[PDB]
């Protein structure tokens, strides 16, 4: 099974994020939250970043890589 | 939104943005 | 979504459209402003027998109701508004309680009395739908729907469910 | 943004709080009220 | 945080004065970073869409031909607004929500919206369209003569067209290793084990052919002269089978061979 | 004049396919240079091939098969897919003949002059119960490709692929420059036959498109550029 | 041209966009025209005419001097360059020399959009009207970048800035170089009096007119003070309210206006000095300027290629823009279409070459159209202008380019070459010359 | 079934200022892609000589009249952009023009430094009657290609200078077609035949020279 190669923004895709979570709503904060979080660390909640960084990847773009892989729960209130 | 406030909807909504993020227990150790 | 905002969606779902109506915006105006309708037409109170009677260029229907109980008439139409059609009606035929007499709009207050809430947001979403797909426009039913809930919300002594 | 750090919350648009002045000016008494029912002062 | 400036002042003055340091800077910051796309009137919500920016050249801005029909927007002196999400929430929002890619179809009706129009479907049709009497027509004659309609391949094939051999739009019969055949003849050809890498061949124009190409790997062989109609078919039934991803880049080279083909 | 730094890289996709990239270009040298590659890989290669093929008990009747699976026309583009390298420079008839059930492969045909089947695993045609076949093959070098070329009875001209490249396609897209507009950017993808690979493909091309513009250099070459 | 075959609609928009053209440098009139382009240039009063029947004595970019049969002298001063109210170039050009002879009610010099008296709005392109891989689509276009190079579709663009220097509360305003806290670099374009000098460049952010006005009480930061002390630099007691270019706006300083109180110059009361910079600029066409024709039909540009890749004839000629195929049925204004041909007619020349008399089609012709020479102007007056069969005929009758081969069929199209494969393009395009507007 | 034979160089001359160039035998399909290759090479890369920037004592700026002229500044700019020169001076030589009374002022009447020549004097620039007088300097540089007029601003120019654009393109016109051979299905070849034009600058037998030694510096392993 192929799409393709995904560019920037639209990787990971939204389909293969949506079953981490039970909305694109939640899925906002979830990645929005830890956006915050690991922004937070680079200059010292603190914690990952989880999965290794490319240089200067924007930290939603890390969240989103973390959410992919299961990597965090991800409890709504 | 007229007094600047979060509009009870989508990302809005109370369930959604009272959400805790935090790795797991497992996730956290592997680094 | 669970937090998706339908209600908007629908307004402009519904708003889109309009500068591809040309019969057209003003008659969707006026379904959704329920107002009385520009030329009413008149709907059957009861179902039966329909006796046609034809005075000097005018139509007068009656209703031999199926009880068989007080006759319903109707005094005074116009004849150059034509009958609807099923062919047009004719002396004879029969009739069902919400049926429409005459080619026209039935007033939604009328059609609600006598059919109830349930039926008055089939018959606007049907005649608002019958203007955008007459322009050749696609929306569907629900966006009209989510509206039409907003009319039939509260009842004469307030909210329903307050 | 200069700084690089996280986006602050936002405060109370001024625009809401001089529709506020301009309801007194119409001697239209409104009140900001919080869940135990005491007025907040908007400065 | 690079040495290029000392202080804030020095970095203000550098940018004001468009100091040619700037320029690759300003890519890295960019990256990955989304935009509000926005045209007056905003008569539905696909009116904002978000998109990732590019640094281009000249003081105009450049849309992608398939959010046209979403923006109504016609290139005659044609204005669009520019509005920089922020915060995290901001520009999740935006890359989840408002993404271009993500909201394909009108949210009013379901029919796609990102669907071929005007030059993108005349291309197409012209790709698929049958042409009787076309150059390397196939006549599988028989006294004295093979068929002599056949291809080895649809490469040996593009190698017939760029020669004076083959016309696009020519009903010809070639093998695909690489393509699903359709249904009915998927379900007898093929023993139902799978139908993958295993050579079939069937008659079509090689324009149909390369048209199958666009879409997924996994979908069956249409074989059919694309009206916008149809388009609008295998693009809704896209939507059923398939993850947005794939329906967003498979528009993506309609695009590329609706335009080719206009053109030719 | 001079300019400075272009740059040819290549990212293979299989054995058979290899992808190349040209980074940068100067405005517009992409298109220039960009479908006149393509068209000498296809067309300028020396290569052999099958031209004509004539096979005992095919006669009058269209194309059936005495004993096989297939009927002829299937065979004859499963024969096209033959990958054979020779070193004869001229029409060589190869031998091939099989008989009981079974499956009959490249394997199966002797090799005749400076031929060596690169392919031999390529499937050809089942065979009947107790079945035979005969036929004969002419493969001679070539360039690109001929379609079916048509005294003899029997003989059935088959269209010729010479070049051992069978599809390549190109795009050039626009990116890697500080103030500059999107210097040009040249992606090229090409599929071989086993014959060669891409590359020595691709060298092989340089060099003759090489060789052919010094026709044009050879007149004055004094006035030059990078 | 060929009103008759377009809808009001499209007619509507052709007539408000013609008042919206620009003045171009070079001002080429068109070659398909209708009567009116020689009367409404002169009647509207921007062209110099000619009141006496004379001699010219003096042509002078300047002035132009002109010696009548009465011996009188007139002599007429040529607006250079004059800021027009929207930033439009007023330049005028004189069209005769030293010793012509001319008549009263003759036109000597050219307006901003007239070319030898007739109004020259636009300019003549030669258009393909295939589809071009999208880059025209949806009504955008794509222009060769000889339109860059050459400059037809470049220009002049004026504007006007000003400031004044009044008496304030506190103190008077001054007009002055000394700013309080400037490199030197910056007013290194500046004169004494501290405006920027004549035919100096001006960047966005750069300073037109030092201008101070007071300040106080000053109450400056704790913080501040002590680096006045530090570094010696006296707070000065005047804040800095200078004349600087608006954002994104670039050219260069044409002339400067002064009116100063010093000097018996009238100003409104408590303003002592004003000055006024005017800064010109060339626009070469740019990629998103908005270009239209006289039919309705508008567009912006889309992209500009290199003159390497584009459509060509066989003559090697490319083609100079693009216009998408499909924006022209569904409007109705294919009267566009009819003026592309018959451009390509009188930049081509014609003889109709009778074989023994006037083909069935010319029975209405006039003699004189009978024969043509190259680039020859046509006129075809709205409601009786050319018609189809006199159309296809003259295209009928064309000459070759230099050589013996013709470039344009009898329907208008030619086979066009894609400068960026170098494969022809399989069908035969319609090219022609349509007059467009910036 | 390859056929061996040389590519040929043929080459004819049209006319003093374009000559035409036919090469012949080449493979199927090669007539078309490879005219254009060269043709876009052409027209964009072969290196000329053009008037970076020009001076004129009595203005400062391109948009004022000069007195006794007939022509504005900015309009004589555009007609000296018509100028075909050729340097063969690396580095940036200042030519001269000055003349005066009444006459016509060609481009025959500027005066070349040393090592550079003007191709074509007959070119009005401009005409002066009694009073004008007119001296102005111009800056040749070499190049290639089409460069918009350098601001002074990203030199160190001074206030009299005025940047003109510059176009260093001694290719005027350029156009190919094929004539194929496509016999009784033996020995398919194409001949094809380019028409190339210059400005006088160089011969276009020197300008495809140099594009095509550019394209064979381009096409590497
Ligand atoms: N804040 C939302 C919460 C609704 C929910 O999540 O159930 C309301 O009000
Ligand atoms: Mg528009």
């Amino acid at each position: 099974s192929a799409y393709d190669t995904p560019l920037g923004i639209t990787n990971p895709p939204i389909d293969e994020l949506l079953s981490r979570a039970s909305s694109k709503y939640a899925l906002v904060i979830y990645a929005a939250k830890r956006a915050r979080q690991i922004n937070d660390y680079y200059n010292q909640e603190y914690v990952g970043p989880l999965v290794e960084p490319g240089l200067q990847e924007k930290p939603l773009s890390i969240a989103l890589r973390e959410i992919h892989g299961d990597l965090l729960e991800h409890t709504e209130g | 939104v007229i007094i600047g406030k979060l509009i009870p909807a989508g990302t809005g909504i109370s369930r959604y943005r009272n959400i805790q993020v935090q790795p797991t227990e497992e996730a956290r150790a592997a680094a | 979504d669970i937090g998706e905002a339908v209600g908007i969606v629908a307004a402009q779902s519904i708003g889109e459209p309009g500068t591809q109506l040309t019969g057209g915006l003003p008659r969707v105006q006026e379904l959704f402003e329920a107002r009385v309708p520009r030329n009413k037409a008149p709907i059957a109170d009861v179902a039966g027998r329909v006796r046609l009677e034809e005075s000097d260029k005018f139509f007068k229907i009656t209703i031999v109701p199926d009880d068989g109980g007080e006759e319903v008439v109707y005094d005074k139409l116009s004849k150059r508004q034509r009958l609807r059609v099923i062919g047009v009606l004719s002396d004879g035929d029969h009739v069902e309680v919400g049926d429409q007499l005459m080619e026209g709009a039935a007033d939604p207050h009328e059609v609600l009395r006598v059919q109830g809430p349930r039926e008055v947001q089939i018959h606007l979403v049907k005649e608002v739908q019958e203007v955008y797909r007459a322009q050749g426009v696609s929306i569907h039913d629900k966006h009209i729907e989510v509206i039409v809930r907003q009319m039939l919300r509260r009842v004469t002594i307030t909210e329903r469910a307050e | 943004i200069v700084k690089g750090e996280n986006i602050p919350e936002p405060g109370i648009p001024e625009s809401f709080k001089v529709l506020l002045k301009e309801l007194q000016s119409l001697c239209l008494n409104v009140e900001v009220l919080s869940s135990d029912g005491a007025a907040i002062e908007m400065r | 945080d690079l040495n290029h400036a000392q202080n804030i002042k020095s970095a203000k003055r550098m940018v004001e004065r468009q100091r040619p340091q700037v320029w690759d800077v300003l890519e890295e910051v960019i990256a990955e970073h989304p935009v509000l796309l926005n045209r007056a009137p905003t008569l539905h919500r696909l009116g904002i869409q978000a998109f990732e920016p590019q640094l281009v050249e000249g003081k105009a801005i450049q849309l992608h031909p398939l959010v046209c029909e979403a923006f109504n927007a016609d290139f005659d002196g044609d204005q669009m607004a520019v509005h920089l999400p922020l915060s995290a929430e901001a520009q999740a929002e935006a890359r989840i929500l408002m993404l271009s890619s993500n909201n394909i179809l009108s949210p009013a009706s379901g029919k796609p919206l990102a669907m071929p129009r005007l030059d993108m479907v005349t291309g197409l049709y012209y790709l698929t369209t049958l042409v009787e009497g076309a150059t390397g027509e196939y006549q599988a004659a028989t006294k004295d003569a093979p068929e002599q309609g056949v291809y080895s391949s649809p490469a040996e094939a593009i190698m017939a067209m760029d020669r004076g051999a083959l016309s696009v739009r020519a009903k010809i019969k070639v093998r695909l290793t690489e393509l699903r055949p359709p249904t009915d003849l998927e379900a007898q050809l093929f023993e139902n084990g799978w139908k993958p890498g295993d050579a079939w061949t069937a008659e079509t124009t090689l324009g149909r052919v390369m048209f199958n190409e666009l879409l997924p790997k996994s979908y069956p062989f249409v074989n059919e002269q694309m009206h916008k109609k149809v388009q609008a078919r295998i693009i809704n039934d896209l939507a059923e089978r398939f993850p947005m991803i794939v329906v967003a880049q498979t528009v993506d080279k309609l695009k590329d061979a609706g335009f080719y083909w206009a053109t030719r | 004049l001079i300019s400075q730094r272009p740059t040819l890289s290549e990212e293979t996709v299989a054995e058979n396919r290899s992808r190349f990239v040209i980074e940068p270009l100067e405005p517009g040298f992409g298109y220039t240079l960009g479908n006149s590659l393509r068209r000498t890989l296809l067309s300028s290669i020396p290569g052999a091939a099958v031209t004509s093929i004539r096979i005992d008990g095919v006669l009058h009747e269209f194309t059936t098969v005495p004993g096989v699976k297939e009927d002829v026309t299937d065979i004859i583009l499963n024969l096209k897919g033959l990958v054979v390298s020779s070193d004869d420079d001229e029409p060589v008839t190869m031998y091939l003949r099989k008989q009981g059930p079974g499956v009959v492969t490249a394997g199966d045909i002797v090799p005749p002059a400076g031929v060596t089947v690169h392919n031999p695993d390529m499937h050809i045609a089942t065979l009947n119960d107790k079945g035979k076949l005969e036929v004969e093959l002419v493969v001679e070098r070539g360039r690109g490709y001929v379609p079916a070329v048509q005294a003899e009875i029997g003989r059935i001209p088959v269209d010729s692929i010479y070049s051992p490249v069978l599809k390549v396609t190109y795009k050039v897209e626009a990116t890697r420059v500080e103030q500059r507009t999107d210097f040009d950017k040249l992606i090229i993808d090409v599929e071989t036959k086993n014959s060669i690979s891409p590359r020595d493909a691709l060298a092989s091309a340089g060099g003759t498109l090489v060789e052919l513009f010094g026709l044009a250099r050879e007149l004055n070459a004094d006035s030059e550029h990078i | 041209p060929f009103l008759e075959h377009d809808d009001a609609n499209r007619a509507l928009m052709g007539a408000n966009m013609q008042r919206q053209a620009v003045p171009l440098v070079r001002s080429e009139a068109p070659l398909v025209g209708t009567g009116m382009e020689l009367r409404a240039a002169i009647d509207a009063g921007d062209v110099v005419v000619a009141d006496k029947t004379g001699v010219i004595e003096e042509v002078s970019a300047d002035y132009i001097t002109v010696m009548a049969d009465d011996g009188t002298r007139q002599s007429y001063r040529l607006r250079k360059f004059a800021r027009s109210n929207h930033g439009t170039c007023a330049n005028q050009r004189p069209i005769v020399d030293a010793g012509q002879r001319v008549e009263a009610g003759q036109v000597i010099a050219d307006g901003p959009c007239t070319q030898n008296g007739e109004m020259a709005l636009g300019k003549n392109l030669l258009v393909a009207i295939m589809p071009w891989e999208g880059h025209n689509y949806e009504d955008a276009i794509i222009l060769s970048n000889r339109l860059v190079e050459e400059d037809v579709l470049t220009s002049i663009h004026i504007e006007e800035h000003e400031i004044d220097a009044r008496d304030t509360k506190l103190g008077a305003e001054e007009i002055t170089r000394d700013i309080p806290n400037v490199s030197d670099e910056v007013l290194a374009d500046l004169d004494e009096r501290g405006i920027v000098r004549i035919g100096a460049e001006v960047r966005d952010g750069d300073i037109l007119v030092g201008k101070v006005t007071p300040k106080g009480e000053t109450e400056l930061t704790p913080e501040e003070r002590l680096l006045r002390a530090i570094f010696g630099e006296k707070a000065r007691e005047v804040r800095d309210t200078s004349l600087k270019v608006p954002h994104g706006e670039s050219g260069k300083v044409i002339g400067i206006r002064v009116f100063s109180r010093e000097d018996d110059d009238e100003l409104p009361a408590g303003v002592n000095e004003l000055v006024r910079v005017y800064v010109a600029q060339k626009r070469k066409i740019s990629d998103g300027d908005k270009l239209a024709g006289r039919h309705g039909n508008k567009g912006v540009i889309g992209k500009i290629l290199p003159v390497e890749d584009m459509p060509f004839l066989p003559d090697g000629t490319p083609v100079d823009i693009i216009l998408n195929t499909h924006g022209v049925p569904r409007r109705m204004n294919i009267g566009q279409i009819l003026e592309t041909h018959l451009g390509w007619v009188a930049k081509a020349g014609w003889n109709i070459d009778v074989a023994a008399g006037v083909p069935d089609w010319a029975s209405k012709l006039p003699e004189e159209l009978y024969s043509a020479p190259a680039d020859s102007t046509v006129a075809t007056p709205v409601f009786d202008g050319a018609q189809e069969g006199e159309l296809a005929g003259l295209l009928g009758s064309t000459l070759p380019n230099r050589d013996g081969e013709v470039m344009v069929d009898a329907d208008g199209k030619s086979t066009l070459f894609d400068g960026r494969s170098g494969e022809p393009f399989p069908y035969p395009v319609t090219v022609g010359y349509m007059y467009i507007l910036k």
